[PDB]
């Protein structure tokens, strides 16, 4: 019995405030996103429980994606924001 | 020497794959010796198909080679009826009763004179070849092991009850590979019906994509392009022992190419060739995979789900669409797929599939192609299951909502959610 934040598609300078209790075996993940928009430039976190998670770094059409793993409650939250 | 026999029965080995240098003579066990048998494994044997000329095909080689390759310490026993199966065809057809009651007087022979057991024996038949191994399969002391069906032969054979083809009990294990079922029952170069225990349709099996105007050893490629596949489907699983391609059981080939049948709960899915499950289904099974028209053939199955939102009320037709799928490993960019109609807050399901390993999906891009006004919708989600991973993927836009605008720039999500099953 773990809690992880899930949120879909969250501003840069939004805290997340969406919970789910995951299920055996699920760690928390958080999904960061930034790059272009035709309003801007955006950095976007999606947070949520999921089976085996890898991290990742990658650049993906000129927009960076960086993947984090973690395995206590409400632990997945964005590098620059705080528990 | 009760034993006349006309078919013969060539061991090659790994080094001399191509010619048949070394026979087994059914009543000579020295033979046995002589040609280097290795009573310690596992007994491949080889039942070639019709052939106009009095000659073997280009394929027999590269199938020896490849069973070789995958078990080096094997015995690869190449049966040669070339004379019988180069007879006007019904006359070669009825001959398959004969070639495979030499086959199992042969294996019934190695059986009493070596104590060898039938639990080691696959055999392996093309086309004509897949029922002579059949009815051997039927009249051994005790069943063999496997027999794979590669595009068992359709005329006269269709219509045909079990003990004149091949069928499931003629092994403890039968499967088969279907690739050239085009046109009507009966009238099939390969067989419609399955025949098997697991029966795969690569690409619904009427036709296999690489054969239409190709560059094509053989007498006729352009002709059996299609037939000879189930072959080379074969060659590819032996050389690919760990990274074999799915198939997916499926009510049929209109649901799977739908996407309706990915998905691999309790033995909907299994592996093509050499690495199959031997599920041994309550009947039937009927399975379904697309594939590439050149070698490595394995090909990643997704299905996508797409809403497509709006406050206004239209509908278009025959629509076509890109999608590009950018994963950790690699990406494939500009898919093409169409949709019969595009309407205003409906959802449409429908197969992706692709020659790359993405790896794990990151981004997802849609774009609306024009057709060979002003109109587009709102998407902020899109749902993709993946058959290989058994995983279901959201992305999401960026923003609130991805405007997908005919002719204009693509919508752009990025994954949001994760699940396996
Ligand atoms: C017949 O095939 C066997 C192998 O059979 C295969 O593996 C078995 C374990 C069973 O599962 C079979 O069903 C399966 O098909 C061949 O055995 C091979 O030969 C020898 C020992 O028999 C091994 O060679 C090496 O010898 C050197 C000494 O110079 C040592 O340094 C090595 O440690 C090793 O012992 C070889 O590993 C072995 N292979 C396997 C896979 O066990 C056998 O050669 C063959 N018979 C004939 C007549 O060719
Ligand atoms: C497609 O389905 C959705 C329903 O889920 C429809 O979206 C809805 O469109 C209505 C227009 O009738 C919108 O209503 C608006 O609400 C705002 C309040 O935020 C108000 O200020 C406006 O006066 C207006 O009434 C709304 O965006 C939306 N509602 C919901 C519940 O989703 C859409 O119209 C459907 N289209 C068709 C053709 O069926
Ligand atoms: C979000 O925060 C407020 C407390 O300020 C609370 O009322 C609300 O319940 C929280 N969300 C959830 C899902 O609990
Ligand atoms: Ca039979």
């Amino acid at each position: 019995l773990l809690r992880c934040y899930t949120c879909k598609s969250l501003p840069r300078d939004e805290r997340c405030n969406l919970t789910q209790n995951c299920s055996h075996g699920q760690t928390c993940t958080t999904l960061i996103a930034h790059g272009n928009t035709e309003s801007g430039l955006l950095t976007t976190h999606s947070t949520w429980c999921t089976d085996s998670c890898q991290p990742i770094t990658k650049t993906v059409e000129g927009t960076q994606v960086t993947m984090t793993c973690c395995q206590s409650s409400l632990c997945n939250v964005p590098p620059w924001q705080s528990s | 020497d009760f034993i006349d026999i006309e078919s013969k029965f060539a061991l090659r080995t790994p080094e001399d794959t191509a010619e048949d240098t070394c026979h087994l003579i059914p009543g000579v066990a020295e033979s046995v010796a002589t040609c280097h048998f290795n009573h310690s494994s596992k007994t491949f044997m080889v039942i070639h198909g019709w052939t106009v000329t009095g000659m073997y095909e280009s394929w027999v080689p590269k199938l020896v080679a490849a069973l070789y390759k995958r078990e080096p310490d094997s015995n690869v026993i190449v049966v040669d009826w070339l004379s019988r199966a180069q007879e006007h065809y019904p006359v070669s057809a009825g001959y398959t009763k004969l070639v495979g009651q030499d086959v199992a007087r042969f294996i019934n022979w190695m059986e009493e004179e070596f104590n060898y057991p039938l639990d080691n024996v696959h055999l392996l038949g093309y086309s004509l070849g897949a029922h002579a191994a059949g009815i051997a399969g039927s009249l051994t002391n005790k069943k063999v092991n496997r027999i794979t069906g590669l595009d068992p032969a359709g005329p006269n054979f269709e219509y045909a009850e079990a003990p004149s083809r091949l069928s499931p009990d003629d092994a403890d294990f039968v499967d088969v590979l279907h690739t050239f079922t085009r046109g009507s029952p009966g009238r099939s170069i390969g067989i419609q019906k399955p025949v098997g225990h697991v029966d795969i349709y690569p690409n619904g099996g009427t036709f296999q994509p690489g054969c239409n105007i190709g560059e094509a050893g053989d007498v006729d490629q352009l002709v059996k392009c299609s037939h000879e596949r189930s072959i080379h489907l074969f060659i590819d699983s032996l050389l690919n022992e760990e990274n074999p391609s799915k198939a997916y059981r499926c009510s049929s080939k209109e649901a799977f190419e739908k996407g309706l049948c990915l998905s691999c709960r309790k033995n909907r899915c299994n592996n093509l060739g050499y690495e199959i499950n031997k599920v041994r289904a309550k009947a039937s099974s009927k399975m379904y995979l697309k594939t590439r028209s050149q070698m490595p053939y394995k090909v990643f199955h997704y299905q996508v789900k797409i809403h497509f939102s709006g406050t206004e009320s239209e509908t278009h037709t025959n629509q076509a669409f890109e999608i590009s799928l950018y994963g950790t490993v690699a990406e494939s960019e500009n898919i093409p797929f169409t949709l019969p109609e595009v309407s205003t807050n409906k959802t449409y399901s429908f197969l992706i599939y692709t020659e790359v390993d993405i790896g794990e999906l990151l981004m997802l891009k849609l774009k609306w192609k024009s057709d060979s006004s002003s109109p587009g919708f709102a998407i902020q989600k899109i749902r993709v299951k993946a058959g290989e991973t058994q995983k279901k993927v959201i992305f999401c836009s960026r923003e609130k909502v991805s405007h997908l605008q005919k002719g204009k720039a693509p919508a752009v999500f990025v994954k949001c959610h994760d699940k396996s099953l």
